[PDB]
């Protein structure tokens, strides 16, 4: 092996050393999709948690680095780029509760809530996310609690209990989404009703991530 | 309105593509096959070189 | 009135070109090749495993020198490898993890890669400083970059999630011709050997051919079902192959203006993710969802071999420009070079 | 620009000590292997020492092995050579020299302007066809060099480097293996050889081609230069 | 005694069979090649070296009631008995510490870079410590007679029993109690299955080894007789753990069920 090839093998080992020291960092980050049915309170949680193409954001909270991929700028065919995210710890998903009686701007026929259920079913029951938990923020809590007094929830659903109190209406939204999960044994949905204090929304991501990672570890150990 | 401009554009593209000279598949296939025979001795994956010529010796 | 008249003229012209294609279809490449000697078993073996990426490999490309290859991964690292000796020649920290594509220039001076950030970053390998750095970020795409190919050190063509391809002047950092004729988003490019033409495949299962200076599609090929993931030109430039989620590969000839062959076998149920020809044109190599590459006699459409060595989805192929080897990349994070 | 500047040394007593220093700037120094080369007054080049990029793989010439220690501090982009028991034979100009090794790279491609050091009072020998040749611009010249071993390695590449030192300058790489020209070098120069004996041809001289031309080998450490042919106007 | 010799021979085959399938399963599937599952291979290898380097010769000794070989063969054989059993018990303790890391320090278990260092350390400490505790037998410091070379030297037997069983047993019991303090603070078949696994695993490791390492110290502390059938039966009940180990540590994990059904 020549004097230059020995220095080129060294260089290759120098590249490997630093390339592996970067893997030692990139494996300690927690990787999260962030998804939502258009303008859906998603941008509000991004600024709370911090305070073209996909936007990636970084935060550390209680000594644990998260990388969050706001993919909502990719308008096109998920079937040809969502397989990138197979290694995600948990999807974060957003729905503005106010969407129950708004209608989708491209046709004004379907409720923005039903459009977000089509997206939730579409990401949830997809083959790449079969083990991937979903954190589900339900975002515009306050505006839904006000609006349901003016506009009953049956304007969204043909089938409902007709109760129309905020608690049983909000819990019926959560129930209607968690019923979309076709694989409740392989993935758990972590629904949360989003609130004004930044650290309460961040703590829920940290809790659901820590609980997803423990349930993944227990599935490695054979304790599950 | 704009769906008409899009359909005029798409029709003009289809007309532009329709006007192209297209040759017999027998001739096209035979030229593809004839190139492929002519370069056959020049392809180390098709017809492997001896180990001393191969840069990827074990 | 007029929109329905134009829709009837679109139907009429679609009917006229399918009749014109069926008129010049006087044979099949299977009939024309009935007399030729079959390839036999292509028992290639892994001569190197390049084992430094720490996440899914999404693209790789050979240098014209046919010894160096670039590869890119979800690690947010792009690596240039000495394929003869497994050395990392360079490793390049990307600004983003999300590398859907990479390419390497015909002179080896420059590397390009794309991603879910729609920017094509172009990296100068042969700087006077010893670190690789960005020349341009080519930002004007509306959806993720699915493919990249340099025509030369100062022109690149790219394809995207926005249904367009674009040709860029890498000096001024802007599109020069821009190509819009697909309806599905665009997944793969190949340049003709002369680099004046190119052909791109999209999720509408149309493949469209362009001239890079004319700025407009000459031909549309549409024999596929489903969705085209992969394209390569056959080395004469008069034909190209396509790989789909329709588990078949297909060979289209430009002068015939249509499909010649359809490479399928009943137990490949799954998408082709990448395609390349071997230097004679005689072998298609096709990479699959079912964790391997198949190898096909491109003239007979018999399966001539398998590159079985990957433990996750093969996402790449490239035969070297000298024909000496095939690299394969996969989601298992190793490249394997076969001969 | 890329730069190598050398706060270096000066006078010493024989048997004394000095620290040569070479601060690099304008390039990614942590990635380069660094050599020192030296040149005694009105004599040819001697390679002195090396460090690879990782600060592993240090080497020395047998004339300085154990007397000199070569060191680097990448967070300061700086290379050192610490000199102990300085002999009168160590009187020389010392050049810091960067090198980078990977397929298609050009090592020795940039050289520091050099520091004087002055003192009070087993390897491939490389050799060249003459002490000098007379020249004028627009002529062609074929410089030649001979190696005591075949430099054509089993990997196929041939480790003959060609340098030009213009009058009063630090050396410059012309050609990194037999035939591969450096960047910043004009198409006038072109090298070739059999594997033991070699040539550098200058196809149509310019007045800037005046100076001393050294071949060197890089097949084995210690690295060895020829005693360079002058081209004299 | 042909019937007892036959039943003892069948135990050898069961220990081999179960521990071979777990070695095959983790060798095949990348989904099985997690941190605990290399420790479960290391357990299964200790159980195989118990099955092969030890079982047939203890079975023959129990069948003939006499020792047929020179003291050097006893020094080798009984170093291997104490080593492979201690490597088996220390593997249970190492898997229990790994399962504690999986729950109490979950990011350290998760991380593929540092968790490979942990497997390398804990498999090495398991084997090195099991050799270390047996090494006085290879030095021949067991004063036993060549008529019946069962271990005789009381201070060694006590210390070997303590560090090979009572310590890793108390540490395993402690960490599987911590994996029932967590998993009972975090939570406040369902996750009940984790408590069912802790109950089965401690149940087996008590039931197989505790009767042996009790009697094997009591035979020194009591200054008294012990029934040979009881002392032997508890010795076999010890070796029965190496049959039970692969069954418990794999057949309850669904990815192992799949990997076994791919062989079977
Ligand atoms: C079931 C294991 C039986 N062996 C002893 C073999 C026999 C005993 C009586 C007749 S034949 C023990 C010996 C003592 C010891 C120890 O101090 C620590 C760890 C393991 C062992 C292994």
């Amino acid at each position: 092996l020549s004097a230059e090839d020995k220095a080129a093998v060294e260089r290759s080992k120098m590249i490997d050393r630093n390339l592996r020291e970067d893997g030692e960092k990139a494996a300690r980050e927690v990787k999260l999709l962030l998804l939502g049915a258009g303008e859906s309170g998603k941008n509000t949680i991004v600024k709370q948690m911090k305070i073209t193409g996909i936007v990636e954001t970084h935060f550390t909270f209680k000594d644990l680095h998260f990388k969050m991929f706001d993919v909502g700028a990719q308008r096109s065919e998920r079937k040809k780029w969502i397989h990138c995210f197979e290694g995600v710890t948990a999807i974060i998903f957003c729905v503005a509760l106010s969407d129950y009686d708004l209608v989708l701007a491209e046709d004004e026929e379907m409720n923005r809530m039903h459009a977000s259920m089509k997206l939730f079913d579409s990401i949830c029951n997809n083959k790449w996310f079969t083990d991937t938990s979903i954190i589900l923020f339900l975002n515009k809590k306050d505006l839904f609690e006000e609006k349901i007094k003016k506009s009953p929830l049956t304007i969204c659903y043909p089938e409902y209990a007709g109760s129309n109190t905020y608690e049983e209406a909000a819990a019926y939204i959560q129930c209607q989404f968690e019923d979309l999960n076709k694989r409740k044994d392989t993935k758990e949905i972590y629904t949360h009703f989003t609130c004004s204090t930044d650290t309460k929304n961040v703590q829920f991501v940290f809790d659901a991530v820590t609980d997803v990672i423990i349930k993944n570890n227990l599935k490695d150990c054979g304790l599950f | 309105t704009a769906s008409i401009a899009q359909a005029r554009k798409l029709v003009e593209q289809l007309k532009m593509e329709a006007n192209i000279d297209r040759i017999k598949v027998s001739k096209a296939a035979a030229d593809l096959m004839a190139y492929c025979e002519a370069h056959a001795k020049e392809d180390p994956l098709l017809t492997p070189v001896p180990a001393s010529e191969n840069p990827f010796r074990e | 009135s007029e929109l329905d008249q134009l829709r009837q003229e679109a139907e009429q012209l679609k009917n006229q070109i399918r009749d014109a294609r069926k008129a010049c279809a006087d044979a099949t490449l299977s009939q024309i090749t009935n007399n030729i000697d079959p390839v036999g078993r292509i028992q290639m073996r892994t001569r190197r495993t390049l084992r430094g990426h720490l996440a899914k490999i999404y693209a790789m490309h050979w240098g014209t020198d046919s010894r160096l290859l670039v590869s890119a991964s979800q690690d947010g690292k792009l690596i240039i490898w000495d394929s003869y000796t497994t050395n990392k020649v360079h490793a390049i920290p990307l600004r983003s993890s999300w590398v859907m594509t990479c390419a390497y220039a015909p002179s080896g001076n420059y590397v390009a890669c794309g991603g879910l950030d729609n920017i094509c970053s172009i990296y100068n390998l042969k700087t006077r400083e010893g670190n690789v750095r960005v020349s341009r970020e080519l930002a004007g795409h509306t959806g993720y970059l699915s493919c990249c190919r340099f025509l030369d050190d100062n022109q690149i063509v790219t394809s995207s999630g926005d249904t367009t391809c674009a040709l860029w002047d890498i000096e001024t950092g802007q599109q020069t011709t821009t190509f819009t004729g697909h309806t599905g988003d665009v997944m793969s490019l190949s340049l003709a050997p002369d680099t004046r033409l190119f052909v791109s495949g999209a999720c509408d299962a149309s493949a469209k051919l362009w001239d890079v200076r004319e700025g407009m599609c000459r031909q549309t090929f549409t024999g596929h079902e489903s969705d085209i993931n992969a394209i390569c030109f056959f080395p004469n430039g008069n034909a190209f192959a396509t790989g789909s989620d329709d588990a078949t590969c297909r060979l289209f000839d430009l002068r015939a203006d249509q499909e010649l062959m359809t490479y399928s076998h009943d137990n490949i149920i799954c998408g082709i993710t990448s395609v390349s020809f071997s230097k004679s044109g005689r072998l298609l190599l096709a990479g699959y969802d079912d964790f391997n590459c198949n190898v096909w006699d491109a003239l007979k459409a018999d399966r001539a071999g398998v590159l079985a060595g990957h433990d996750n989805r093969v996402s790449c192929l490239g035969v070297t420009d000298d024909g000496m080897a095939v690299a394969t990349g996969s989601w298992d994070s190793f490249l394997k070079i076969w001969n | 620009d890329v730069q190598l500047v050398e706060s270096g040394g000066g006078l010493v007593q024989p048997g004394g000590s000095r620290k040569l220093s070479c601060s690099a700037s304008g390039f990614a120094f942590s990635s380069f292997g660094m050599h020192w080369v030296r040149q005694a007054p009105e004599k040819g080049l001697e390679w002195v020492a090396y460090i690879s990029s990782g600060s592993g793989t240090i080497y020395y010439a047998d004339t300085v092995k154990g007397r000199f220690t070569i060191s680097r501090d990448d967070p300061k982009n700086t290379l050192f050579l610490q000199m102990t028991s300085l002999r009168s034979e160590d009187t020389a100009m010392y050049y810091c020299v960067r090198s980078i090794y990977y397929y298609g790279s050009s090592p020795f491609d940039f050289w520091g302007q050099g520091t004087t050091l002055t003192v009070s009072s087993s390897d491939i020998v490389m050799t060249q066809a003459t002490s000098s040749v007379p020249v004028t611009p627009g002529e062609s010249v074929s410089i030649s060099c001979r190696s005591s071993k075949s430099l054509l390695h089993s990997n196929g590449n041939t480790y003959l480097y060609w340098f030009l030192q213009r009058p009063g300058q630090s050396p410059q790489l012309l050609i990194y293996r037999m035939s591969n020209l450096a960047s910043g070098v004009p198409d006038r120069f072109s090298g070739s050889g059999s594997g033991t004996a070699f040539t550098l041809t200058i196809s149509r001289l310019e007045a800037e081609d005046v100076g001393v031309y050294y071949c060197m080998q890089h097949l084995e450490y210690p690295l060895t230069f020829g005693a360079g042919t002058k081209l004299e106007l | 005694y042909n019937y007892y010799a036959t039943l003892l021979t069948l135990l050898i085959a069961v220990i081999v069979f179960g521990n071979v399938l777990v070695c095959m399963a983790v060798s095949r599937e990348k989904a099985l090649q997690t941190t605990t599952n290399y420790l479960i291979v290391s357990l299964a290898v200790a159980d195989l070296l118990v099955a092969t380097l030890v079982m047939p010769w203890v079975v023959y000794l129990e069948v003939v009631g006499e020792w047929k070989f020179s003291r050097i063969h006893c020094d080798i054989f009984v170093t291997l008995d104490v080593m492979m059993c201690t490597a088996s018990i220390l593997n249970l303790c190492a898997i229990s510490i790994d399962r504690y890391t999986a729950v109490a320090m979950p990011m350290l278990y998760n991380t593929r870079y540092s968790s490979k260092r942990r497997v390398t350390v804990m498999i090495s400490i398991v084997w090195v410590l099991s050799f270390t505790i047996s090494c006085p037998l290879l030095f021949g410091l067991n004063n036993a007679d060549q008529n019946e070379c069962i271990i005789a030297n009381p201070a060694f037997v006590v210390y070997s029993s303590i560090v090979s069983f009572y310590v890793p047993f108390i540490v395993t019991l402690l960490v599987y109690i911590k994996i029932y303090i967590v998993l009972r603070r975090r939570r406040k078949q369902k996750e009940k299955k984790a408590t069912q696994m802790l109950a089965i695993v401690l149940g087996v490791f008590i039931i197989c080894w505790l009767p042996f390492f009790i009697t094997h110290i009591l035979n020194i502390h009591c200054d008294c007789n012990i029934p040979p059938v009881l002392y032997s039966a508890f010795t076999w009940l010890g070796y029965v753990n190496s049959a039970v180990n692969p069954i418990i540590y794999t057949t309850f994990n669904i990815e192992f069920r799949k990997a076994f059904l791919k062989i079977l």
